[PDB]
RNA sequence: UAGGGAUCGGGUGGUGUUUUUUUAAU
RNA sequence: GCCGGUCCGAUUUUCGUGACUGGCCAACGGGGCCUUUCCUUCUGG
């Protein structure tokens, strides 16, 4: 209905018709939604089982994305189940748009270290680790995280939280 | 609360007008 | 150990089983002295991990506050091992409530580089970073005697 | 060498030549170097060469890849298809199976022993996997006895030897062998390796590794194909070792072909049942694709051909019942397939048919249509399949069973005893007449407050589609027609009944009105242009071009210019409607120009109508120019592109 | 492929709007099961907790 | 006196000085506070340097001080 | 010496408790600047008045672009404009009483200080050349 | 001054002071390879480049195996046929030890330098 | 080469006495 | 590699093979296409 029409298909018309059916659902969204922008979502399998889709926005209206992160998760979680969701932007560079689609990959903010560790035979292994925030529903997820994020730049980046996990 | 009076291009270009006109 | 800890036999080229908690290197193994189908091992997470062959899994994981360099089972409890790290005292726990090491032996000035149970049970050499090998007894804590 | 570990580096990045392609290569070199006389010795040779020193696994790996193409162009190739270098892989079985004083001494680093003391056994391991591919590439020629009966003590030992590789390529070989017949000698050799293959089992501590799955393949080629199978308590062990293994993945399709081998070959065990439940909610709630389905079909083979109690019969069919209702697309669609492999092959159908079609009605009504389209084809499977008690107990809950009880009985008529139909039909005209009755009305005064319900009309228009009582639901759905989706339904409906069956005039209008004020608009125009050519026949004419002048937003626009090329005595019953292909001489505009163009390309009449088109808007102009020059504003003609920017 | 929401939940309600045996086929089928398995390492913490629960129960032979 | 010079206990980090650590940050809070002539929220830094002014009702919030800044005696905060 | 700095934490977007729009933040700025305020007085006056870290992060570059891409730029930087008014202060202030030695020597040492910068904006050229202070 | 120096400096010292872990606050990806290289050698143990955005730091856990690191200054040209003086002026013997080079690959030592036979300029040497 | 105590100036946290409360301050 | 099918023979299910078919799954490689969105700044006439 409301995505960018040069290449619709059946699960974004779908995700769609959740998005208009939050707008049936309507004394919450008071026009906020009716500025969203679509370029392109797409599924991904993954190691654990399950899909995660990646939904795209343009990049004046990432910021626009502001306070229905939540809601609409939440929303789409029991609409259509057992996937998981990741809005991204997209476009001497591309590390920039490399760590830039991680720091949006993962939630609106909410990473706090790099680190790259050297093993004396050789293998690299570079973690990277989110800060303390809404660990008990950010752990289901963690895997999904570091499956699309090797699908969509190669980097093998492990994900790590500072708590006993 | 603190504005300056000066350091800005149009508010110089301004000063400077009033003291082109008188 | 190695990258992730692997599992061979010597019928195989290739290893049969991987059995890490996360990609993360491990610095020390140890099987037990019975039953022996059960192991501990230690990575440069500052981390024990325990791992048991016949369910094929790791099992649990704690983490210290220091690298633990070298474990070592008891050859006569089978549930109790001691564990040799870097702040200057080998901690020595027990299996099943990893909560609280039942004891921990503190006479070191350095990184406590290797320790083992003596096979009658109850003594403990250790061997420190520092020019200098302490021997333990169990029941104690502290040094029985140094060379 | 040093460009293969250059290539390999990090470190050197600037070129497109340095993707290097190098395997396609051998792959499309030995399509022409098969002589298979001299030239692929010295394929075989410098690999030998560089294997006799040292190795890593990086280079084993990739090696193996090279091998692995050479295979591939064996296979793909044909100057090798009868018998000629079976000689050659005999060949690579047979080619596998005080004093110091004086001396001076640099170099104080000394030799590592690592050398060849093993790798010569890598050699042995790897080209011996080379040579039986080859063998497992000919089998696609021929599978001759006497021409490999001196190749099974090579074979045998090769197994005994368990250096992995060889084990990967030598059960794969027994597996297409077992089809085949040989002496006492196989029988000794195929009891041998069923042995083996379950020592292996016994030995290592998980199925889920490639071995262990191929040699459960092998366990069910073994099975499927011999005169004598054996012990049964140790099948029963290596399934109750493969029982737990099910949940997580890399064991799926060899140990499932082994599960679907041995429920096939019909033996009892108290085992099978709980791979039989693991199975079923694997078959369910599984996250890969064909998984989920030769799950079901193992499932399916287990429920059909086994024989258990009323408890359990009773209570997997309420697990599929209520399985329907899982939140997923695939799983739901899995389980439909179980449902319809059901139906399609009853007494328990007439049991479950009820409960199935309500529980697939619900499907209907529940989540996007991708699992309500399926669900629809399988009541219609299954209302087909219904003898007449199964019908009559449907018929009986879409009588009884508010909204969503009218859509199901609409439904349930459009699927399917035509006189209890005709009475559900009666029962339908009812809820059609007092549904499709001033809501179309207030729909408009709606559609007209902004220019200034629709289940139960869908659904009538579905039941008009399915079914004077025609005229009567004619008369209904032109009032209908008189929000976007039913009034789609309706122009389809008007269309059809226009075509099976002034009052003409007045469903021009309310057509005509309804296409200004997508597809089904397109198929709209065709009719509306079918009626005017079938077409006061003169003044419903001049009123049709009337309304194309008031509607010359993108689709109308270019459904009306493809009216009027269509549409347009040449001139003399055409002249009334061409002002606005005049006033027509960003991809709307572009779709306009094309039609305006193919308008213009379909005479003394024309330069008549276009000299006054032309004068018209000449006077209309005129008329603008002077009222700005007696009204004389310039923000609004100014702000377009603050407004744009 | 025609989807109208209708905003029903009517199941139950579905069933129990006719004579009797009906509901008795309905009640004949009724099981209501089969959740959603959870993510990877969720599965695999609660599977290796339970792994250290019959470990423990293994090595208490040892106890005494 | 004798700790691993990677990732030290929270405690410890929490402790020393919010440059000396591994990775330096910050230590102020953004609050929200609830301006008490008109009940409406607005954010806060905690060393606020100036004295912010409510957009309704421009009483005060919260006088500078050197570190921490005094939130003024009727106003109620929340740290986000 | 003594370090006291800020310090500018790793995450680089905004910190997701914001609620308001991005180019609010700009407008709010350029109404700071018309009103006469400078940069570094809008960078408190934004940490304070609404949530924001600073505008490289919230908005999309910093406040010396965005004020040059709505045309309030200043003709001579922060820097080297508070050290001249520094330097034209402690001048009046000696003139007022030519006995304080300390001014003196203060009043030299902001002079050297203004012709480093000023020696590097010249050879940086983004001031025009010959600007020599007076 | 020079981070390369300062580095090797610090591992250098602290190696003789005698502690395990040493933070090396100023990183480079020079530093980077270089003690990677090292690492192959086994001349340290494994190590962590932490990164923050201004410069990343790096913690080295060393076991015991340095005795003394270090760069040259002038990083000069230096010939295939001249590293053989220049192991005998820097080290104690011909194998014992290493001098790693600045090269058409990067960081390779002399052994590997002697094997790829390319050559560049010294930047440190290692034993 | 490293460690510890005390003091001055600033900041953070704690929670007892000095303090006090609708005048401001801190 | 999985599965369905036209067949011959046994069958009124299911299997042996020879053909042949498509529905799909992974590994290879080949040809394009999108990541120079649609819009402003060269050394000189
Ligand atoms: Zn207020």
């Amino acid at each position: 209905a409301k995505i960018l029409s040069q290449a619709p298909t059946e699960l974004e018309l779908q995700v769609a018709q959740a998005f208009v059916e939050l707008e049936n659902s309507s004394p919450e969204l008071k026009a906020e939604l009716r500025p969203l922008q679509f370029k392109s979502i797409r599924e991904i399998d993954v190691a654990g089982g399950k899909k995660a889709l990646a939904i795209f926005v343009p990049v004046p209206s990432l910021a626009g994305f502001h306070k229905v992160q939540t809601k609409l998760t939440r929303e789409l979680e029991k609409k259509f189940q057992d996937r998981h969701v990741i809005f991204l932007a997209e476009r001497r560079t591309l590390t920039a748009v490399h760590d830039k689609i991680l720091e949006d990959l993962v939630f609106p903010t909410e990473i706090v270290g790099k680190r790259v560790r050297y093993l004396v035979g050789g293998n690299k292994i570079q973690k990277v680790l989110l800060d303390s925030k809404d660990v008990q529903q950010i752990d289901y997820k963690l895997e999904s995280f570091q499956a699309v994020y090797n699908k969509l730049t190669g980097k093998q980046i492990v994900f790590e939280i500072p708590s006993e996990t | 609360k603190k504005a300056k009076k000066d350091f800005y291009r149009f508010q110089v270009r301004e000063r400077k007008k009033q003291e082109i006109n008188q | 150990g190695g990258a992730k800890i692997h599992l061979w036999d010597v019928n195989r080229l290739k290893p049969v089983s991987d059995l890490s908690w996360g990609a993360d290197n491990i610095t020390s193994l140890k099987f037990n002295q019975n039953e022996t189908d059960i192991l501990a091992s230690t990575g440069s997470d500052n981390s024990i991990v325990l791992y048991d062959l016949r369910t094929n899994s790791p099992t649990q994981k704690i983490v210290q506050t220091m690298r633990t360099n070298a474990i070592c089972w008891n050859p006569m409890e089978a549930f109790n091992f001691v564990t040799a790290n870097e702040d200057h005292n080998a901690y020595y726990y027990d299996m099943r409530n990893l909560s609280r090491s039942l004891n921990v032996f503190k006479d070191h000035v350095s990184a406590v580089m290797d320790v083992d149970f003596s096979p009658t049970g109850d003594e403990i050499v250790t061997g420190s970073y520092d020019k200098s090998i302490r021997i333990y007894k169990t029941n104690h804590g502290h040094s029985r005697e140094i060379y | 060498g040093f460009a293969g570990e250059e290539k390999d580096s990090e470190n050197y990045h600037t070129k497109v030549k340095e993707i290097k392609s190098n395997k396609s290569y051998d792959a499309g070199e030995i399509l022409a170097s098969n002589i298979s006389l001299t030239e692929f010795g010295t394929l075989l040779s410098p690999v030998k060469a560089l294997l006799m020193v040292r190795i890593n696994l990086r280079n084993q790996n990739k090696l193996s890849e090279l091998l692995r193409r050479y295979l591939l162009g064996l296979n793909h190739n044909s100057d090798s298809e009868s018998e000629s270098i079976l000689k050659f892989c005999h060949q690579l079985f047979q080619e596998s199976e005080k004093e110091d004083f004086f001396l001076v001494n640099l170099e104080s680093k000394s030799y590592t022993i690592n050398s060849n003391s093993l790798l010569l056994n890598s050699t042995l391991q790897k080209f011996a996997l080379d040579l039986l591919r080859n063998v497992i590439t000919r089998h696609r020629s021929f599978l001759t006895v006497s021409h490999l009966e001196g190749f099974i003590p090579f074979l045998r030992d090769s197994l005994l030897s368990e250096n992995e590789g060889v084990v990967i390529s030598t059960l794969r070989i027994l597996i297409t062998l077992i089809r085949l017949d040989f002496s006492d000698e196989s029988s000794e050799i195929f009891k041998n390796c069923a042995r083996k293959v379950l020592n292996i089992i016994k030995v290592s501590p998980s199925t889920s590794s490639e071995l262990c799955q191929m040699g459960l393949k092998f366990l069910s080629a073994f099975i499927r194909h011999t005169d004598s199978t054996l012990k049964d308590t140790a099948l029963s062990y290596v399934l109750g070792r493969v029982l737990p293994d099910l949940n997580e993945p890399s064991r799926q399709g060899l140990a499932f072909n082994f599960l679907k081998a041995l429920v096939s070959k019909h033996i009892m065990l108290p085992e099978l049942y709980d791979i039989a439940d693991t199975t079923r909610e694997i078959m369910v709630t599984n996250h890969s694709k064909e998984i989920r389905d030769v799950s079901r079909s193992v499932y399916y083979q287990f429920l059909m051909e086994y024989d258990q109690s009323k408890g359990r019969l009773e209570k997997q069919f309420k697990f599929m019942v209520d399985n329907l209702q899982y939140p997923t697309e695939s799983g739901r669609q899995s389980v439909m397939e179980l449902i319809n492999l059901i139906i399609t092959k009853p007494a328990l159908l007439s049991k479950l048919s009820s409960s199935f079609f309500l529980a697939l009605v619900n499907v209907s009504f529940n989540d996007d249509a991708p699992r309500c389209r399926e669900m629809a084809s399988v009541l219609i499977s299954t209302m087909l399949p219904k003898l007449e008690n199964k019908d009559l107990e449907i018929v009986e809950k879409y009588i009884a069973a508010d909204n969503a009880s009218f859509l199901n009985l609409g439904l349930r008529t459009y699927k399917v005893s035509i006189g209890f139909e005709h009475t559900i039909e009666l029962d339908e005209l009812a809820i059609k007449r007092i549904r499709y009755i001033l809501s179309d009305t207030s729909v408009g005064s709606e559609h007209q407050w902004d220019l200034v319900f629709s289940s139960y009309m869908e659904a009538t228009e579905s039941v008009y589609k399915h079914g004077w009582d025609g005229i009567i639901t004619c008369l209904l759905y032109p009032h209908s027609w008189v929000a976007n989706l039913v009034h789609q339904l309706i122009a389809n409906k008007d269309k059809l009944e226009i075509s099976l069956t002034t009052i003409a005039t007045r469903i021009l209008h309310q057509l005509g009105a309804p296409s200004i004020p997508a597809n089904v608009s397109i198929k709209t125009l065709v009719n509306i242009s079918i009626l005017w050519k079938e077409q006061t026949g003169e003044d419903l004419k001049y009123t049709t071009a009337i309304d194309y002048m008031v509607t010359r937003g993108i689709i109308r626009s270019d459904e009306h210019r493809m009216d009027s090329f269509m549409s347009k005595a040449l001139l003399v019953q055409v002249l009334d409607e061409d002002e606005v292909i005049a006033e027509g001489e960003y991809l709307e505009t572009y779709y306009s120009r094309a039609v305006d163009e193919e308008q213009e390309e379909l005479l003394e009449d024309k330069l008549q109508v276009s000299d006054f088109t032309k004068i018209y808007t000449a006077v209309k102009q005129t008329v603008l120019e002077r009222r700005k020059e007696r009204r004389s504003a310039d923000k609004k003609l100014r702000k377009h592109a603050r407004s744009r920017e | 492929g025609a989807s109208g929401k209708l905003s029903l939940t009517d199941m139950m309600n579905v069933i129990d709007d006719r004579q009797v045996i009906e509901n008795a086929n309905l009640l004949k089928g009724k099981s209501s099961t089969y959740e959603v398995p959870l993510p990877q390492r969720i599965q695999q913490r609660h599977d290796r907790k339970a792994a250290y629960e019959i470990s423990r129960q293994e090595v208490s032979k040892w106890n005494d | 006196l004798v700790q691993d010079l990677l990732h030290p206990t929270a405690a410890s980090e929490a402790r020393k000085h919010k440059l000396k650590t591994l990775v330096q940050g910050p230590r102020s809070y953004f609050l929200d506070v609830k301006c008490p002539g008109c009940l409406n929220i607005t954010t806060v830094f905690s060393h606020a340097q100036t004295a912010v002014t409510c957009e309704s009702c421009s009483t005060i919030l919260c006088t500078p001080t050197g570190g921490k800044a005094k939130l003024s005696e009727g106003t109620s905060f929340r740290r986000k | 010496k003594g370090i006291s700095s800020s310090a500018i934490p790793y995450s680089r977007n905004a910190p997701a408790w914001f609620k308001l729009s991005s180019e609010s933040v700009i407008e709010q700025i350029v109404k700071y600047a018309r009103k006469g305020l400078t940069p570094s007085q809008i960078g408190v006056l934004l940490r304070d008045a609404h949530g924001v870290t600073q505008a490289r992060v919230i908005t999309g570059n910093k406040i010396m672009r965005i004020l040059k891409s709505n045309g309030l730029a200043p003709e001579i930087p922060e820097d080297l404009y508070y050290l001249i008014k520094k330097a034209v202060s402690v001048r009046k202030h000696l003139e007022r009483n030519r006995k304080d030695k300390d001014a003196k020597f203060r009043l030299i040492l902001i002079e050297s200080r203004i012709h480093r910068l000023a020696r590097y904006y010249r050879t940086v050229a983004v001031l025009p050349p010959n600007w020599k202070y007076e | 001054s020079s981070v390369l120096a300062d580095a090797l400096n610090a591992i250098n010292n602290a190696e003789k002071t005698g502690k395990r872990q040493v933070l090396l606050r100023p990183s480079s990806k020079v530093i980077i390879k270089f003690l990677q290289v090292m690492q192959k050698h086994g001349y340290i143990g494994e190590f962590e480049y932490i990164d923050d955005h201004r410069s990343g730091k790096i913690v080295v856990q060393l076991n015991g195996r340095l005795n003394k690191c270090g760069v040259i200054s002038p990083r000069f040209n230096v010939k295939i046929g001249d590293i053989e003086k220049w192991t005998a002026n820097l080290l104690p013997a011909r194998q014992f030890g290493y001098v790693i080079l600045t090269t058409s690959a990067g960081i390779m030592d002399h052994e590997e330098a002697r094997r790829k036979h390319v050559s560049g300029k010294i930047l440190g040497f290692v034993y």
